[PDB]
């Protein structure tokens, strides 16, 4: 009991530096987070031992692309121009304990991005996948989700709606 | 880098 | 409502505007002249699609019943049927992609006089 | 209680509050005006999912008995099951996730009338 | 609902420098527009950093062979002789919004081809394949479709219609 | 017309061209000599196959209608036919490829006498 | 006839150097261990020989997110900042012989983690998985379980319990 | 002794336990009051599975008939048997390990009376 | 319509040099030709640029080998003796226009066969396959098929014919 | 000839030079001794193999009839018919190489009499 | 020989030594005490496998049965089966060597008597 | 016939130097034993020549571990701590002609391990895998098969026994 | 038709300079034969031109294992010994036309085997594979077929017999 | 490069 | 390193 | 090189 | 080395 | 090399 769903992850970006609300990742269809050491070992016939290596970290998902939308001409031009976005992963269903209790817990990045692929096929709406890089140590902390977004701006049919 | 809240009234 | 019932009436409101009687089953008191079409209510799947919204397959069957005097009208009303509603159907809340349309034609004693019976399948996915 | 049981309960729970009545199956001197609810007990697979729990597809049956006369009231209540059930279940034991959902519908003339029977099946993942 | 059909795309090309309308790529079977950043990383004890390398962008799809055609014989001559070619990849159903108001958003680009496969296999049409390099930045706008092409030669049977 | 009626009727005007009668289903008061050929008229699924077309498989049924007393000549109808109507046809809309042909032949005796039945079945992909 | 489980290995954790009792891996889906030699082989006319290099030893696994957890959240803080680790791999129904009665037969590592992968897929439960690289030779020894985790908070339903 | 007999021998020695009577067929003249069990010869696959031993497949089928005026106290009974009858089945020779447990309920009026019919298949992999 | 088949497709072959008309590649299974331009791209502080590096092109098929014949025994000579073979790619259905009424549409190669694999397995027909290596441009004409063999020597049974 | 004729009239041509009696089926004025064969018409697939030529599927079934009296007779006639179609057939336009054999039997009592009924399937790959 | 009769003349020298009578049918005139052995004619499939040889697989089946009053003996009958013709059979030919055996059982009541009745199935590659 | 079934090769093995019967490699599920010799080839314009590079030997297998044993926790032992180990590989129904009447036909190794991976997966008993890499010539020989554990201690069930 | 059957072929070894018929490989289950030359190309302002390096030929093979054999034996003695093998492929269906009447067209290659593997797997016959590496050219002409082992010792059952 | 639109009246 | 058991009694 | 016909007249 | 056989009595 | 027959009596 209490598993997690994998849908009940929020995803959002803004660009570096311009004041705006972050802007939410619509439709993603798979996601992943990846932090890995290059640790290396050093030999001596006294005993071989590990040496910490720095570590990698970077984002990673897919998504269908829509026409009400801009944000994917916002990917690509990102990836061209080499701009610097911020990102957050938040999780919509743990929310913070006091003074923090309208705002979820998350992580924050900051980083580029660093690849787009569109991927399109007859019979078929074209997806678009992407890489993130993310710049040093991600931070952990609270974030309020746009609550126009997420909860105002319902529709009906196959979309999600309480 | 520290922090910062998803609003514009946190921007960078 | 339902997708399918959405479905169901786009149908309804295309077909019946060309003037032959189309029908879900016919009852014993009334009378149908040929070709007439018999329409039935689409079976729909559905599961998550997305971290934003479901997705699914609707399933419509559409079926023309005519006496074989004359088959390229026949032909002409499954002929009209397929560009009337592919390759999408918009609705109120639901939009509809052809995946494919089968084509099966009968010839039919069943009456005691040779009919055409010809059942149009379209899946269309949904979203 | 098996999750069998606690499904089929929160289905009753759910269903008898729209007031129409809800049965497993109908007795011959019991009434049942139209339109109604007719339940069947789920079935469930069960194996080893992780080194510390099972899990397992718990298949729910709902099936609605109606005169055609309406059909935009019969697919209201198609939705409201489905709206009702879906995506989650939550109960003392068990978590219910939708999987996905199958609605299929039949004109049914076995009564000596026109029938609209829906048969919703929603297949539940659950841990 | 508003998802993004792949077959909405329509991809165009000439031959750079010489003064006639763009030709349409007929056929298409799959497609693809990727971008991907050469970023290195660059450790130190004072802490490592990430350094922004160039950008590498390439398109690339499939399309069928057909009889009354010359235009994949003009991309094996592209390829083998490094002729310079433009290209359009259009959005068929974004129009303009004033005074591009006939237009269609769409990327320009222009480069090389790099790759040119015949696939040929008993029973069954024979494809090709290619790819196409891009050259610098690519450059957004609204692009005129050749409507002569795109809706006055209509023709019947599978042969997408109105 | 569908490529479902082009294919029928072009299969029709090669047969007919034999001068054995061909016919799709035979009437009572109807005399026919034999051998003689049944047609049937051809299922079609089609979907979406470039982005600028469709593509689609349409499977052909001939049936062949002898008395067994010389098995040659009916082997000879059938490899005709096999041979007029493979590898493509071409019609005004449609073209047709041979992906696969199937013969199967059974001796029949439900009409008190020993009839050879050639079940031919011909798949097209078409474009 | 006794064919041994996995399920009944008993993985366990514990930040290096804080006075805390071990933490249970819950929701293991697949484990992995494995020690690997890199030997070289030297020729001569006289005849090639086989060279004793030095031995790389990891553990590996995937787990199943919960929202009664704290765990995955240290595994990737751990691989970012490089903490080192304790872990115990235990098995739940070797017990040891006297003495060591109420202990279980394990080996104990300790090491850092180097890997944390997040997998989020639409209709999933979201996976993480992880590599472990031990240092130097792992001891063999009884370890003492948690009896409060492993035997007394025990929960109804899908849940194993006795 | 096969497994077959031996896992069908452990199911009896559990079962019977509980008081309510086990069967594996009524007979004409012997009176069997409800809430009761059927238990089925188990299946048995068997192959090659190291250099040194076999290894296969087992299933075992164990089904509840009750009346249906307490669903409760039947779902109780299913319960009780799947938590003494899983993980595991230690016997003399074979050891047992529940791959799945598939849990089926109908309403069965065959006999006048609306009984509840639960059947429970174990497939226990088995070394 | 008008799609084009593969099996319309003539590959034919001749040792270079000796006066003697070309032989048709009888039974091919599959069939493909490539050509790929091996560009680098040079980065610079004023903006990277691509480079046109020369471009390598192969032809390379699939042949059921039966006992009517010499010619793979001559692809084997072939590629161990660095023998240089002349090759043509004809279409079967494009004629020429005028004067060359006579002849279908081609492309003329000369290079060296690079490999041949003969692949035999219980329970099946043996086949080879081949790579063959295109020195320089590939020249475009027309070419008069060998009449006696494409169409005189037919023959009954599956193997095609009119 | 098609393939399918070709190779039936090579089986006749062997099996009829055994002196049993051989036939495709048994008409009500023919009597006809045990031990005899029923030899019935090759199913084929056809289709595109290499740019020069088709290859194809062709499924041969014969039929072996003896009273149970002596099963080692039955048996050599059996591998009497195996092993002269197999493993090649070769005829004037085709050739037939197997690609399987299926033997199988049964006891057969429909006629008042204990018959063993034989029949061989080969599956011959066609060039 | 076929590896058919090979095999199922094995088989009878195996399951003849042990007294109960065997047979493949019984006969309206042949009085048959319990337990007895049926024992059905082997199907074999064959197909090329290496450049020197064929290998296939042929399938045995074997069925006791018994009076339910005794079940363990009648297991003891269907073990010893099992231990004599597993892993491999030798014969002058052929060898055979055990795949995989199933064993189903069910209570028959067709007879007005409660027998037991076992099929014991055997595929045993062959080379 | 005569066909030459896998589960007849019995595989022993014991630890280098200490006397004592060599134990038996229990519930191997698959095995295989690989010699690849390093030949390079020398080019010269009076023709290239094949020269004969040293031989690479080694063994490799997968096991189920059961309760009752103790043997894989020498393997991970031993590949750790470098100890050479000797194995024979004998075939259990080729005996020897005479005076080696009791004795079967064998290959004996000595070397090292070089590899140990536990598998473990829910729902499913955990195998291991290892390697061990042969030095030198390998010997033949014939080899007494340890009685006591082969045809003495037999068990009823679905372990093998006569 | 006419369509050439692989297990036409035959394939025999024997151990070179040792004067003693060849002894036939039985129970092939799959066999192939490759060449390919080593080629590279220079490139030069001028223009790019193909250079003709050596070739490499090797033959390659599955069998199945049975007891009244030695040559598997022999096979691996080989590939550690460095053994020196003429080897013969020889097409049984094509007899030599005079004077070599009884004499089926061949290819003869001597070289060394290079790789030996035993594949054994619980529920199978174990397979060996191996490869074998030709020195030079390969010579054509006809072969003897051992007439003794080819149609004298037939045997009944699966094994193919007249 | 600038953008040119497709038709011959914006050739390169 | 040596053996250390899981309880926080025998911590680093 | 130039194209050649594949016929003998046309001989490289 | 030469070949030894499995038993303790033929140990290395 | 040349070719060499199968038989013993062309030993290399």
């Amino acid at each position: 009991a209490n598993m997690k769903n994998s849908n009940d992850r929020i995803i959002l970006f803004r660009k570096a530096g311009e004041k705006v609300d972050a802007t939410k990742m619509l439709f993603l269809t798979e996601y992943g987070l990846s932090h890995e050491a290059d640790t290396d070992t050093e030999d001596t016939m006294d005993g071989s031992y590990n040496t910490g290596g720095s570590v990698e970290s970077t984002m990673s998902g897919t998504a269908k692309m829509f026409y009400g939308d801009d944000f994917a001409d916002e990917i690509e031009d990102a990836v061209v121009d080499r701009v610097l976005y911020e990102a957050w992963e938040v999780e919509s269903r743990i929310p913070g304990k006091n003074g923090d209790s309208a705002k979820f817990k998350a992580k924050y990045f900051q980083g580029f991005h660093n690849k787009f692929e569109l991927k399109a096929e007859a019979n078929g709406i074209d997806e678009y996948e992407y890489e993130y890089g993310v710049n040093g140590r991600f931070q952990r902390g609270f974030a309020t989700l746009p609550e126009a977004v997420t909860k105002k701006l319902k529709a009906t049919g196959y979309r999600f709606h309480d | 880098y520290r922090f910062h809240d998803t609003t514009k009234e946190d921007a960078l | 409502m339902t997708p399918n019932l959405q479905l169901y009436n786009k149908a309804y409101e295309t077909l019946q505007g060309y003037g032959f009687p189309v029908i879900s089953r016919k009852e014993m008191q009334q009378e149908i002249p040929y070709p007439f079409f018999v329409i039935k209510m689409p079976e729909s799947n559905r599961s998550k699609y997305t971290f934003d919204s479901y997705s699914g397959d609707t399933n419509l069957v559409i079926d023309i019943w005519s006496v074989s005097d004359d088959l390229g009208h026949h032909d002409g009303l499954v002929k009209r049927c397929i560009d009337d509603l592919t390759p999408s159907v918009k609705t109120n809340d639901y939009d509809f992609e052809e995946d494919d349309t089968n084509i099966t034609q009968l010839v039919d004693d069943t009456t005691n006089q040779e009919l055409l019976h010809t059942s149009i399948t379209i899946s269309y996915k949904t979203f």
